């Protein structure tokens, strides 16, 4: 609860704001509206697209790519919001840019933000 | 022991006893130069490779060797999605099955039966000696159990770690050896953040062990057909390639036109691409995938042509889910995912990048 | 003691470790039990709401759907279904206006119908449950009109389609009955008996008036479709219960929810959803603190539950939170649903011991109105 | 600040809940979204259906007869929400009932609620 | 000493004791001014949304705009209009997608053009003010698209139509010159120059690389379209200066806001509009704090103002309050604007001396950009 | 001046003498027993008023005198509303310019010019008196002065408390002298937020001192012509009743159809209603309302003949904004309306309510 400290990241709680692989999520976890870290909630429409970050894990002590991906088409949750920035560029390098609303490739053409989920699709490098 | 059985099919790999007229062996078409592809040119240059009759022409692009070890077992997982198998179909269930079917193909190595190949095998002592060795005293003089025999031991050998090394620069990446460069490490980023990594990464999420840059599933990406392969094989031009539908037990006809996700280990130096040998280039192929997302003309047009990329051979079951994905690659993206494709290319074949 | 939070974090890491693969994708929701429960936020009038589908054994969110202007939610009592009826307009809260049902399935929350109402005929009004009702064979959905006088819209739910405008007297609420039949309290102090067709005036039959005109019936009346039951409390914890179990109205005793020294003390019910009743036990659960006479909307700290036979009072609690609505599940052992407008939370209380058990918060902006299914 | 406690009027003060005029009213004050006490808000529409109630004046010991009208056509201001229901009855007894939309009459037909004014239309039986 | 909210008390109850009658009314917001402030809530990616329009000198709402999801306001520097871009659905955050251009009168708020873009063409985004801009003219909205490639839409508020979009390379933001001029900012470093006549390609030219790969440039700068001043700071707190006046781009001394020292000991910029320029006095105004260098995002305690042709600092405010967004009144005198999205309230302060004024709160659900319009 | 003026004008209100063939008074067509409105059965019943040649018959419906001294002179307002006035479309400014009008108009007392109604006047010793008493001698020898001061007197006479006594019912309860039914309570709730109060209340807000339930203001609210009246009158089936139009000054074609908001002081004893006499009972005049509001079939349909309202004489500058409320008003609420525009009625007609 000092925002201007540096994040310390925790693998034992999903829902809150530090959990480790919430590095660079921008909204709501999905985990709080009826999804789960890396599954979308009823209703929803998973989309395609993501922004990407290396987030520190503290356990292992290892780095893992983050896809970040939104479910789309409904409005947004309002449970568990949270904005970190870990490794965050400006839009002009939009694959690592959180500010966007990755809905793209979403059925249904839904572009609208429900929630973030938080899946690993790497390591870093 | 098993290194035995694999140094058997070392042997048998190439081969040219095991073609009719003795002008090929395995190794012909799947030259190990060439990350297990076809060097050479035929009538529909090197989409499609010439069997042993030095005049057939088959309808699919030689595939790599490469990796293919890593491939599963053909089934069907609990989403329904098949998955696994060998040939662009799938039409084998493990490298065992397939071995055995070039031998006999008629427009490739055309052996007439299996007892013409074990007659081959049984005029060589070195297989005398190497087979009995292994699968027991007289194994060449039942047609069925050496051709069995010589299809373990090619698969056998399919599996060693010369096919699979993991060398690449992509693999020393990461393991922390090296750093992709800047254009590397954008490609990368692109690759795994755009919809290429829905098909082209082992698993869903997570890290997999042994990345082969493919999800072994089915699917039709909408191609054309390839008109002066098609010309060459022969098969005549009201011919339909339907993919894995063609494997014997489908039936369900929403597999038609679907191909296996090919591995992208090699890719740079394995062209022409896709499963028939349509693209030179690859970033052709690369931009192949536009035709899905952009607007602009020129994503209508194969830069190989100057034309329309062509209707689909199987207008039916694209996987538009995945392929409209709203986003265009600019030519700074598909730069960045050629350099990167570059480095799934094994150590041995890095010369070949020029 | 272990939160919902810490057991996911625990079960990523073992996958994670395990290398336990597995695929994104939207999930259904759990099938729809007894002790699924509804939290509607009409968000103090704003032009979009939305509804919360929760757990209440785990105190877990399973789900959401969006809303427009003040929708008025239903749940089929057998699970199969729910709806509401909703209000958008083409550019946010101007331009033209749509009033229209939506039914979804209850695990994929997806919806099966959209069916538009014909000329913008619904009530916006702070909502009631009982504005919008089910038949008891969850063929038909109706709505009140007021405008421009009080009406009864029929929606056609099995084939889906806007049927008609019924017209009423001067009455409100709609407690159905019957396939083709439903209640309604009239300013009279009367309730009517409607009984429609496809066409023709429908039957109108006024009972006995059973209140005076200077007690007044609260808002939020609970009514058990199941029981036929209608209990109506009024300003100073007086309870109507009325039976339309056999298709007419019979009129119980009434009982007093507060006693005589709590009233003179000043004790009086008040909130929002200020009664609740359990079919299987009988039992009424009422809203109540120490207020002034016209602060009857404020939150209330306190439940008194009471046997519905006999009036005798069989506990009363200390809910420890500010509470506007209350509703029960109603299977046995039931759970006692306690929430709070104000802090946006519901506390998911054991309704036979009172007891706070766990506690769903960040439900909207200002939620409102509790629904559960009677699946038994 | 006791909620239950019997609610006592002012007049120094119209944005404030206990403000006189505001006894029964449900929304939130006009004056705090570019209305004024008895004007609403520029581009919203003022309805000319109202609900009634008796609210004592201590400046003047009189009691009057506020008729809110609500504007109308904007999505809820946000600002200044107060609920108080001195004298309020129930939906059958709409003249007297505040969670009803006052919004009929309202030009281009609007029916969202945005703010309520406070107008006296009479002294008080 | 005395509020509006009392002011107007007293106003009311001396009309009320001398028997002055006034009619209800629509009221209209005053003539836009100098000290007129807008106040845009995209409410952490709601599906609607406000705007408040506010007299910054009483610190007095004085009128609201609703918009759809993550609207793009614009203000015309001459005060004859203001124009959103904006987005709804059919039902609420689902069915069909509108994109639209509405332009409203600046004291009825009245929407005066209602233009459909087609094929939902709007980059949706958390908002960033020169993602839509309109000419210097006024006569011309263009608008930012993403998806499927970046690109630009031209729309014609003389003729209230959508013209058509423009292909651009690998470039961001948008930043007029004249009528049929824009500049962009490119992956590659450089900026791009538009030029767009009626018809085919738009003539684009890139000035030189004028910053490195490993120099992060915000996603909200600050452009004087009256100066064509565009002044970008970087994560650092270093800040960009190219002049635009001359129709090209000519770079102007780097300059940097924070002191060598204050770097190596934490100081940093933060929030989302974390800079302004005020024109007449040619002076920067900078969000900064002690942070890590990926906190870039969160609020910020104090303001530093430097002068934008030296570098040197002219003040540094403790601004008492966590400011995500600041702003500035460009006549003489200016006003210091101080947005927090926590607060949901604008802290309005002497420009000056950084003391503190007044407020106005209750904006919303997460307010987050300022505009002013610059009239002198 | 005070009583003694407001006394000459009594004599002149029930003098026959101020008609040409002296049948008729002020008091014939303003009968103080029936509210200063007329009883007299004409050829289209109570509808409109049969003048001194025992013939004629206006087109309008006589209204009444009380509480008329409450309504402003006429004027436009700074909202651009005209205001006040007298006549059911303001063509006179005030009582005073309206008095000598029925004493001049062929179709009501039908007086040749002035010099007649001063010749008339000096033959009477008792005018000769009271007149020069206050206004000077040898008033009654100046047609112009004698017609003024006649004019002046009938003003005065109209201002006093015996016009406007304020002692309905609805006053008493105001001065908490008694108490509402709870049915007239009703009445007083409905009539207040509902649109009534929106032209039929002296203010837009806050308290009127002396209340007389009109606004003063002109709205068309779109009435049909009454046929028989219409035919008695024999202005001709082409004729238009303009409403404020007609006053001389007025060019705007935005006030045609528009009439004067009458007060609702007596309306319970003032049948028949409108400015054309047109509906018989009050309860029609509230059912009226209805047609632009409610979507039964019923509402389009006058009750007291079976048959559409009819189409408004003047189809154009309706008061739609205010009429177009979107709530019908139930029959329990147009019973609680009549039963508290009833209580408005002054304690000297209550006897009348019976019937
Ligand atoms: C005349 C050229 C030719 C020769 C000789 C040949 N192949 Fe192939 N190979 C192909 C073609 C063409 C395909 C793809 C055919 C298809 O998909 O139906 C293929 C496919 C394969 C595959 C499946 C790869 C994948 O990714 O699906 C394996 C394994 C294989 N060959 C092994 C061999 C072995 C072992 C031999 C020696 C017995 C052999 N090949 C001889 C042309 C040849
Ligand atoms: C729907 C899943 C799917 C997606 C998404 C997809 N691919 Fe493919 N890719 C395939 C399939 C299947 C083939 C083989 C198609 C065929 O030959 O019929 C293929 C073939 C290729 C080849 C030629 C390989 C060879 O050996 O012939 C390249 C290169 C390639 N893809 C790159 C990409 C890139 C880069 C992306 C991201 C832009 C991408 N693909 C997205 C399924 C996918
Ligand atoms: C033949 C019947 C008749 C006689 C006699 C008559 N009036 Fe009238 N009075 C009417 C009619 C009819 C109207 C409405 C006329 C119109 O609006 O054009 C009227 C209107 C008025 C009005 C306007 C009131 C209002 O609310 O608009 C006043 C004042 C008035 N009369 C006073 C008098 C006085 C004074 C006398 C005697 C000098 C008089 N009347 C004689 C029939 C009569
Ligand atoms: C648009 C303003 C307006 C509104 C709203 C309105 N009235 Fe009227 N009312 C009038 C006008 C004007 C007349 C005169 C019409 C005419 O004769 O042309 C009138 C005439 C009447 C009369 C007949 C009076 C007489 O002496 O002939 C009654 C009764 C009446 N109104 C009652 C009501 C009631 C009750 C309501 C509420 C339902 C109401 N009005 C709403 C303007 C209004
Ligand atoms: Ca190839
Ligand atoms: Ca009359
Ligand atoms: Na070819
Ligand atoms: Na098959
Ligand atoms: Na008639
Ligand atoms: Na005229």
């Amino acid at each position: 609860t000092d925002p201007r400290a540096k994040w310390v990241p925790q693998d034992n709680d999903i829902q809150a704001c530090d959990y480790w692989r919430h590095c660079s999520i921008d909204g709501n976890i999905c985990d709080c509206s009826g999804g789960s870290l890396t599954n979308c909630p009823p209703g929803t429409k998973l989309a395609t697209a993501s922004w990407v970050a290396s987030c520190y894990n503290p356990t292992d002590g290892q780095s893992y790519l983050i896809a970040y991906r939104d479910c789309c088409g409904y409005n947004v949750s309002g449970r568990c919001p949270c904005l970190n920035t870990e490794g965050e560029l400006p839009v002009y390098r939009p694959e690592f840019a959180n500010d966007i609303i990755w809905c793209f490739g979403a059925e249904d053409d839904a572009m609208t933000y429900h929630c973030t989920i938080s899946p690993i699709v790497g390591k870093a490098s | 022991a098993d290194d035995a059985l694999a140094a058997l099919g070392a042997q048998l790999f190439v081969d040219p006893a095991l073609s009719r007229n003795a002008t090929q062996s395995c190794a012909t078409c799947h030259d190990p130069a060439r990350a297990f592809t076809d060097p050479r040119e035929g009538k529909a240059g090197l989409a499609v490779s010439v069997g042993d009759d030095g005049q057939s022409h088959g309808d699919r692009n030689t595939p790599t060797l490469g990796y293919a070890a890593l491939v599963p077992a053909f089934h069907r997982d609990a989403n329904g999605k098949y998955k696994g198998g060998q040939f662009w179909d799938g039409r084998a269930d493990d490298l065992k099955q397939q071995a055995g079917q070039p031998m006999l193909n008629p427009v490739q190595m055309a052996m007439p039966d299996r007892a013409a190949v074990a007659a081959r095998l049984r005029d060589d002592p070195a297989y005398r000696t190497g087979f009995e060795a292994l699968f027991g005293k007289g194994v060449l003089d039942d047609p069925e159990r050496a051709f069995d025999a010589a299809a373990e031991a090619l698969a056998a050998y399919q599996a060693t770690g010369e096919f699979s090394p993991f060398d690449s620069k992509y693999d020393r990446v990461m393991r922390g050896e090296e750093k992709f460069t800047p254009l590397e490490e954008f490609g990368y980023t692109v690759f795994i953040t755009w919809n290429c990594r829905l098909c082209h990464m082992q698993r869903k999420q997570g890290v997999a062990e042994r990345e082969t840059f493919t999800n072994f599933e089915y699917h039709n990406i909408g191609l054309p057909v390839n008109e002066t392969a098609r010309e060459a094989s022969g098969l005549g031009a009201d011919h339909v390639d339907h993919g894995l539908l063609a494997r014997p037990g489908i039936e369900d006809p929403a597999q038609s036109g679907r191909f296996k996700v090919p591995s992208l280990r090699n890719v740079a130096v394995t062209g022409p691409y896709m499963h028939n040998g349509v693209f030179t280039d690859l970033r052709t192929a690369i931009l192949f995938y536009n035709k899905y997302t952009s607007r602009r003309p020129e994503a209508k047009i194969n830069p190989e042509t100057g034309a329309p990329w062509g209707e689909p051979e199987v207008a039916r079951n694209l996987s538009l889910a995945e392929l409209q994905s709203g986003l265009m690659l600019d030519d700074g993206r598909v730069d960045a995912l050629v350099a990167f494709l570059e480095t799934l290319t094994d150590r041995r074949y890095e010369p070949l990048l020029e | 003691q272990e939160t919902q939070g810490q057991a996911a974090a625990r079960a990523a890491a073992a996958d994670l470790a395990a290398g336990q693969d597995d695929e994104p994708r939207i999930l259904e929701a759990p099938a729809p039990d007894a002790r699924r429960v509804y939290v509607n936020d009409p968000a103090h009038f704003a032009a979009v709401t939305q509804q919360f589908v929760i757990d209440g054994e785990a105190g877990r969110v399973i789900g959401m759907i969006d809303g427009g202007f003040l929708p008025n939610p239903v749940v089929a009592d057998d699970g199969s279904f729910i709806a509401h009826a909703s209000t958008v307009f083409s550019r946010i809260a101007r331009g033209e206006r749509t009033d229209y049902v939506e039914v979804f399935d209850p695990v994929t929350l997806l919806p099966t119908a959209d069916i538009e109402l014909p000329d913008a005929p619904r009530f916006l009004v702070g909502t009631y449950p009982w504005m919008t009702s089910l038949t008891p064979d969850g063929k038909t959905l109706l709505f009140y009109q007021f405008s421009p006088a009080p009406a009864v819209g029929v929606v056609d739910l099995e084939g889906k389609a806007f049927k008609r405008m019924l017209d009423v007297p001067d009455c409100y609420h709609i407690f159905p009955t019957a396939p083709d039949t439903f209640f309604m309290h009239c300013r009279d102090g009367s309730l009517a008996k409607v009984a429609f067709g496809t066409e023709g005036t429908p039957e109108i039959t006024h009972t006995e008036v059973f209140h005076p005109e200077d007690e007044f019936l609260i808002n939020h009346p609970a009514y058990s479709q199941k029981a036929g039951r209608l209990v109506w409390p009024t300003y100073t914890g007086k309870i109507h219960q009325i039976d339309l179990s056999s298709g007419d109205a019979k009129f119980l005793p009434a009982v007093e929810a507060l006693t005589e020294a709590e009233r003179a003390d000043g004790w009086r019910p008040g909130g929002w959803q200020q009664v609740a009743y359990h079919r299987a036990l009988d039992r009424i659960y009422l809203l109540v603190d120490q207020r002034d006479e016209w602060r009857h909307k404020t939150a209330s700290r306190f439940v008194v539950v009471l046997d519905a036979k006999t009036g005798e009072r069989l506990a009363k609690f200390e809910m420890g939170h500010e509470i506007d609505s209350i509703n029960v599940s109603q299977d046995e052992k039931p759970l006692l649903y306690a929430l709070s407008t104000g802090d946006k939370t519901l506390y998911i209380h054991d309704a036979e011991s009172g007891e706070e058990l766990r506690s769903v918060n960040q439900l909207g902006h200002g939620p409102q109105v509790i629904t559960t299914a009677d699946m038994g």
